[PDB]
């Protein structure tokens, strides 16, 4: 929990060019065979997004400003992305939100969590009979006044490591609309070497959290591996892009799926 | 209103009508029935765990159960006829089901007969000011049953203790188990009772032979709260059959209106309950139970 | 009218309705003392659970503040310029040209 890793270091936030990622459904309304205009917190196309990744000496999990709502996109082989923390201080001084994906249940909690110096989730015993399951839990040290708690249904997520190029794409949209959060998400396979996958997509709802807390910062939760200082990460990459209240022209097909978007 | 000819006279405000075709009125079909189709209303919280428990906590340390994110059915609490006397303020147990609030607490305790009248909003007394106060915006009910044959004992049942004195008054549904000695005079009490020094914590002397005013009544208050969060505790609602191809009234989970519903080729995504046309006008629906 | 209408401890000559089954109509006079039904239980014309007595009386005391003292109210209703007038102030008529 409070024990820091051995190798991690904070490098400058190098940026890269995101072409067409950052579009989603503005609401839960069906519309087909129409070009609908909508103003909402969207990421502009050809905008700059930050270049983070996780390896055996960077291990990006800093606390960065939030201030509007941020777009997330992760390209993975070892499936390192687990969860995310929000809060005004990300500490027990106030109520902080948490989401986690321990490969069994998507748990959400809002208590007065104690800030860990370097939280992460653990994976152990690779030498023989790996089985790729989460073992240890170092996200928070304490909790109080846990008013809300949501838990998804049981499942089994593929944590098996993979070789070659990136193969899994997970993308989220997190924002703050007068305290209400609209967690949207998507998961799709890919084949990608560097920068960003060349493609198009649109993200759908996963959870709705009417919490009522003002947010200013957020933190990444990454998993680590080892055959709390001697832990090493796998192969994965994720980016950070701040949203803006811009207007897009969402091209809806006959089935209601977004096929194109134009940045005004 | 005699014939269509006079209606033409009244549309023009003239005692004669000339040759031609004139527009006189506008036909419209009216609704006939009312349909209700909400999601499932299962997962009731067993409130009987708090009312029909074998033993309750003391009054100063009254037990609290949290009720949130479930359907609350109060009709069983009234129609079962398993209890002696009830009392409400503003809304009846059957009518409470129509309200959706954030949280509900079953504030359970046991007091004497003459003290059940003190359980009311904005009320003062030995139970209201010192043990358990109801808010001014109280819109629930209080439920009681005579437990003289169970919560009594020969010679006084001192299992249920209570607060009698306090230097100030409590807030609504406030829980305070402190044993600070009540001091009426200026001399320090020095941790013991005496002249102008009486402990606030005392015991109930229930007995089968006591008068009705001092019999044990198992009282529990259904405290309600309206916090910043949306509502989470709603009552049960019975759905009806779905009507197709008829001008009637409609009421789904979050969509109300009048019209006619017919089968089509639209396919909503797993998260979408209704649809809109190109002009941002609602033109489609989804049954919350069927597909 | 605190100096005239007040009694030692209250005056039942002035009464008021606390509960009503429906919304009163303007300029309606309903003196029915029937029991108000607040719940789903039939009251059967008697008090009980969610069956309260609608009529209540004023409390006149020498210590009541201006918010509770009785004020003698009168309300004048009419129609303005719809028929030949019958209640006209001291407006002397003049000659016709």
């Amino acid at each position: 929990q409070c024990v820091n890793l051995t190798t991690r270091t904070q490098l400058p936030p190098a940026y890269t060019n995101s072409f067409t990622r950052g579009v989603y459904y503005p609401d839960k309304v069906f519309r087909s065979s129409v070009l609908h205009s909508t103003q909402d917190l969207f990421l502009p196309f050809f905008s700059n997004v930050t270049w983070f990744h996780a390896i055996h000496k960077r291990f990006d999990n800093p606390v960065l400003p939030f201030n509007d709502g941020v777009y997330f996109a992760s390209t993975e082989k070892s499936n390192i992305i687990r969860g995310w923390i929000f809060g005004t201080t990300l500490d027990s001084k106030t109520q902080s939100l948490l989401i986690v994906n321990n490969a069994t249940n998507v748990v959400i909690k809002v208590c007065e969590f104690q800030f860990c110096n370097d939280p992460f989730l653990g994976v152990y015993y690779h030498k023989n009979n790996k089985s790729w399951m989460e073992s240890e839990f170092r996200v928070y040290s304490s909790a109080n006044n846990c008013t809300f708690e949501y838990v998804s249904q049981p499942f089994l997520m593929d944590l098996e490591g993979k070789q070659g190029n990136f193969k899994n794409l997970r993308e989220f949209v997190f924002k703050n609309i007068d305290g209400y959060f609209k967690i949207y998400s998507k998961h799709t396979p890919i084949n990608l070497v560097r920068d960003l996958p060349q493609g198009f997509s649109a993200l759908e709802p996963l959870v709705d959290l009417p919490i009522g807390i003002n947010i200013t910062r957020f933190q990444t939760l990454l998993a680590l591996h080892r055959s709390s200082s001697g832990w090493t990460a796998g192969a994965a990459a994720y980016y950070v892009g701040y949203l803006q209240p811009r207007t897009f022209l969402l091209k809806y097909n006959e089935n209601g799926t977004i096929t194109d978007a134009v940045d005004c | 209103a005699l014939d269509p000819l006079s209606e033409t006279k009244c549309t023009l405000k003239s005692f004669t009508v000339e040759k031609g075709i004139y527009q006189t009125s506008n036909f419209r079909v009216q609704p006939t029935e009312s349909i209700v189709r909400f999601p499932n209303i299962t997962n009731l919280c067993p409130f009987g765990e708090v009312f029909n428990a074998t033993r309750f906590a003391s009054v100063y340390a009254w037990n609290r159960k949290r009720i949130s994110n479930c359907v609350a059915d109060y009709s069983v609490l009234y129609n079962s006829a398993s209890f002696s006397t009830f009392k409400c303020y503003g809304v009846s147990p059957t009518k409470l089901n129509d309200l959706c609030f954030t949280n509900v607490y079953a504030d359970s305790f046991v007091i004497r007969g003459d003290e059940v009248r003190q359980i009311a909003p904005g009320q003062t007394g030995k139970i209201a000011d010192y043990n358990y106060k109801l808010p001014d915006d109280f819109t629930g009910c209080v439920i009681a049953w005579n437990s003289n044959n169970l919560d009594s004992k020969v010679g006084g049942n001192y299992n249920y203790l209570y607060r009698l004195f306090r230097k100030s008054n409590l807030k609504p549904f406030e829980r305070d188990i402190s044993t600070e000695i009540y001091q009426a005079g200026s001399t320090p009490c020095n941790g013991v009772e005496g002249f102008n020094c009486y402990f606030p914590l005392q015991s109930y002397g229930f007995q089968p032979t006591n008068g009705v005013g001092y019999q044990p009544y198992r009282v529990v208050v259904l405290s309600f709260e309206l916090l910043h969060a949306p509502a989470t505790v709603c009552g049960p609602k019975k759905s009806t059959n779905l009507v197709k191809n008829k001008c009637v009234n409609f009421n789904f989970n979050g969509l109300t209106g009048t019209g006619v519903l017919t089968e089509s080729n639209k396919k909503f995504l797993p998260f979408q309950q209704f649809g809109r046309d190109i002009a941002d006008t609602t033109d489609a629906v989804r049954d919350p139970q069927t597909l």
